[PDB]
RNA sequence: GUUCUUUGUAAAGUGCCUUCGAAGAGUCGAGUUGUUUGGGAAUGCAGCUCUAAGUGGGUGGUUCCAUCUAAAGCUAA
RNA sequence: CUUAGUAACGGCGAGUGAAGCGGCAAAAGCUCAAAUUUGAAAUCUGGUACCUUCGGUGCCCGAGUUGUAAUUUGGAGAGGG
């Protein structure tokens, strides 16, 4: 049922191509369809309906520079707190006595330094240890600063008002 | 642990052949330049190319004046393994890691070593804002941790850390480190090995939709804004570090 | 159970050879419809205000190809195995054998489409080539004749 | 009211994109039914869909091997603007200056950040540019009342159209970025506050002060890159 | 009739000389079961079984000769 | 209209019943599939912005090389000169 295909015809390679068709001029000469398209766009440029590729750069070198450069409020008197459902996002509490140079009674006792670290975060009165510094040069870069803005950002859209 | 293809393993050797022969060639002409035996070599002086931004190639000779450079690691070229002469210079400058900067002064001894590592580094004279913003944005200090651990590299957060480690040399703060780095002084060799290297983030920094195309755009911008001379009279390519 | 002239496919070109084929072939991309258009608008801008040589790109219509094999224009032919009607190509590896034109069954009909700006292709062929890659082609050909034509002399037989 | 799940499903939008729109629109929680029901018809949602179409049609070009068409897809790309989103959020100018309290705190933090694979250099340079514009104006028309240097940073108070804004600037040292924080939430807040600040600064300058935007001296930016640079003219 | 525009090495036609020169298959055909006719050379169609050719094939007339080119399509009165 | 109630068939019986020619009415022819645009799918659907809107144009999207356009249908036809 399954004989190997004995290639009785492909065994012998062909020398000449199958047909003796004369090759056209257009296979050697530059294309006339290309010439037709080119001489169509030429007309479109004379008429002015296609702006040339050289000037298209100049149309974007002069434009799209001005972003967000217009007044949108103007004479704006209308308040958005008209429906009672706009809960204004509450400006965070003003900072009370924790400066780089504090009155050193604010500086925490050694027992409460570890007791503060023992308490779980977010159920905690201060997000920081109050510290005393003699010089302004001696003030460290506060490491837990990105954490504070990130947590405030989360408090805006995830915490119920 | 992967299989290594044949094409890669021949490509590495074929590229290191060019790099070993290139480094030896630059080594010979720089050795013959120092010994004043300039009888029959290509050129007995030093040019510096300054490419700025429409890409103007300047050709100015290197003066004897000590200058301030910020060498930036690149990753180039493609199939190359680094030879012994590259391992040495990049160990001394502590630039084994890619995307990593360091400050050095450029003199008549520094400049011959610069031609060896030029296909691996991108150099240039920075400005006061490039230095000052770089130190206040990035900075490492290798010192002791809590009680036991030594290899902690943390951050230039404080100035009292600056006091404890430097102090008596006249350096008290981070801005004083910026002073001795921008202006070539006594404490430059003290603080240069204190900020060991910088950790610059890589360009584009992703493999994906937008990031591949942006890496393609920048990768073709590389060979335009940087050339590999390969000759023994290679002009050192200086680029804008304020832009970079 | 498969008759020998079917599954003369499935015995495709190997991994290393295949990539090297495209290494060559991706060099001969046809211009994209976007690119062709801009080229001509570049011409129109120029020729409206004030020479070119014939451009080599691979050849890709089944017709065009079956024209090209049998006319000797073709040098290398790439034939994708998985095609909706298999019959649409089954003759093609034999035709080429008969006109002595070097052919290789490639794997991935879509993979041909890549090299040619189309969705699929069934068949693409590199007729004419640049001066530098002329040698690259003729060697690839030989590589193909070894690992494909000579390796599978028994592809015309066995069910 | 409606559940988060019911809001996400009703919008037929991803949770991320639901939260992105929620950040832009100023919507907060159970959500309000008429609030989500009002979010549904909005240009920003449609532009998010357009970004998704662009994403696949680019990876189509990239994944095939054609680079020119992909580069062309970048040229034929418009993006969503947060212009009309503020008119419906802060209709009056004094209301926008009541929000600028929290807006200037993100932006002055993001100036003092090393650029990572999370956050590009263009993002930080544009944020720092707005920061310098803000500092230049407040030092121009002389609107400071209170200062407070703390461990955290340095607080300022400013009568900006007579309503006393407050904002915090950290100390100019490298900041250790934790891997804990999510730099995708913060980037959208930056994206909203950034545009809000552009429109605020245009309004301030074109009302009482100067041309917007002012130029910057190149060899001044080479020296300081701070506030003695960036010269600004009145008329 | 009146005008406004016509274009590009654009589109064809004629005669001569040379170089080539592919036209439809589960169809035609054959066997049989029904249907249609007034149909004698089962005509026409259907079902079912089998199923071709290329100096071919289909149809007609006294050993040739004439005649058309199926198995695709459109179309006023 | 005629051919014609003819040829032809019909337990040659109820009977069934054409056609070609001829004369007129009216008249008109044509399109694919077939061998390569291969020096460039040259073709179209749509979306969108305008315009003089049974449509035209630009720009984008797709469809399409398993073939969409030009040329050819035996009355030949095509390649060239």
């Amino acid at each position: 049922p399954y004989e190997p295909l004995i290639d009785w015809f492909t065994r012998h390679e062909e020398v000449m191509p199958l047909t003796a068709v004369p090759e056209p001029k257009r296979r050697f000469v530059p294309s006339k369809n290309e010439a037709k398209r080119v001489m169509k766009i030429v007309r479109a440029i004379r008429e002015g309906r296609i702006i040339p590729p050289k000037k298209l750069k100049e149309m974007k070198e002069k434009e799209k520079i001005e972003n967000y450069q217009y007044d949108l409020w103007g004479d704006s008197t209308e308040t958005n707190d008209h429906v009672m459902h706009l809960r204004a996002p509450k400006l965070p509490p003003p900072t009370n006595e924790e400066s780089y140079n504090p009155p050193e009674e604010y500086l925490l006792s050694p027992e409460e330094k570890e007791a503060w670290e023992n308490t779980e975060y977010s159920e905690r009165e201060r997000n920081f240890i109050p510290q005393k510094y003699s010089a302004l040069r001696k003030v460290p870069g506060y490491g837990e600063s990105i954490r504070e803005r990130f947590e405030r950002s989360l408090d805006l859209y995830l915490a119920p008002r | 642990n992967k299989f290594v293809r044949a094409e890669s393993i021949v490509a590495k050797t074929l590229a290191t052949s060019r790099e070993k022969e290139r480094i030896k060639r630059v080594s010979i002409l720089e050795d013959k330049k120092a010994k004043n035996e300039t009888q029959h070599i290509a050129s007995g002086k030093d040019f510096i190319l300054k490419i700025t931004e429409g890409l103007i190639r300047e050709k100015t000779t290197y003066d004897g004046k000590p200058a301030l450079l910020f060498i930036v690691r690149v990753r180039g070229p493609l199939a190359v393994n680094i030879p012994n002469k590259a391992f040495k210079i990049l160990s001394l400058l502590r630039l084994v890691e890619t995307n990593t900067g360091v400050f050095v002064k450029l003199t008549k001894n520094v400049y011959p070593l610069l031609k060896v590592i030029a296909p691996y580094v991108v150099i240039g004279k920075p400005s006061l804002s490039s230095i000052r913003s770089l130190i206040q944005k990035r900075g490492r200090i290798i010192y002791k941790g809590e009680n036991e651990a030594e290899p902690h590299e943390i951050v230039l957060n404080d100035n009292n850390i600056v006091e404890e480690q430097l102090g008596d040399h006249g350096i008290i703060c981070v801005e004083d480190i910026i002073h001795e780095i921008a202006t070539m002084g006594e404490s430059f060799s003290v603080c240069n090995f204190f900020l060991q290297p910088f950790k610059l983030n890589r360009e584009v920094s992703g493999f994906g939709s937008l990031n591949r195309l942006r890496k393609i755009k920048q990768r073709e911008a590389e060979s335009r804004t940087r050339q590999f001379s390969n000759a023994a009279t290679a002009p050192v390519i200086e680029v804008d570090i304020d832009s970079l | 159970k498969v008759p020998p002239t079917i599954a003369q496919f499935q015995y495709t070109l190997d991994r290393n050879t295949a990539a090297e084929t495209f290494k060559l072939f991706n060099k001969y991309r046809p211009e994209t419809a976007a690119e062709k258009k801009e080229r001509l608008t570049k011409e129109a801008a120029a020729v409206a205000e004030g020479a070119s040589p014939k451009p080599y790109a691979v050849k890709y219509g089944l017709n065009h190809v079956v024209a090209l094999i049998e006319n000797k224009k073709a040098k290398l032919v790439l034939i994708a195995n998985d095609v909706d009607p298999i019959e649409l190509v089954v003759f093609l590896p034999a035709l080429c054998k008969k006109m002595g034109v070097p052919y290789a069954i490639v794997k991935g009909k879509a993979r041909l489409g890549t090299l040619v700006n189309q969705k699929t292709s069934a068949v693409a062929a590199l007729t004419e080539v640049r001066a530098e890659d002329e040698a690259a082609l003729a060697k690839l050909v030989s590589t193909i004749d070894a690992n494909f034509a000579d390796k599978y002399d028994e592809v015309k037989k066995h069910w | 009211f409606i559940t988060r799940s019911q809001a996400v499903r009703k919008l037929q939008v991803s949770l991320a994109d639901f939260r992105r729109l929620c950040i832009f629109k100023g919507i907060y929680p159970f959500y309000y039914a008429k609030d989500i029901q009002y979010l549904m018809h909005e240009p920003v949602l449609a532009k998010f869909r357009e970004h998704k179409t662009f994403a696949r049609k680019l990876t189509r070009a990239l994944g095939r091997g054609e680079v020119s068409s992909a580069k062309r897809l970048e040229e034929n790309r418009d993006s969503y603007t947060l212009d009309h989103i503020i008119k419906e959020r802060y209709p009056s100018f004094p209301d926008a200056i009541r929000d600028i309290d929290d807006a200037l705190n993100m932006l002055f933090l993001f100036s003092n950040l090393p650029s990572t694979n999370q956050v590009s250099s263009k993002i930080i340079n544009d944020a720092q540019k707005i920061c310098n514009q803000w500092l230049a104006y407040v030092a121009k028309e002389r609107l400071v009342r209170k200062v407070f240097v703390s461990i955290k940073g340095v607080y300022y108070q400013a009568n900006i159209k007579g309503e006393e804004v407050r904002w915090l600037v950290p100390f100019k040292f490298p900041e250790n970025i934790p891997s804990d924080v999510d730099f995708r939430i913060m980037l959208t807040f930056l994206e909203f506050y950034s545009t809000l600040l552009h429109f605020v600064l245009y309004k301030l300058y074109t009302d009482s002060g100067l041309i917007y935007p002012p130029k910057l001296d190149l060899k001044k930016d080479k020296i300081i890159s701070g506030l003695s640079s960036y010269i600004l003219e009145s008329r």
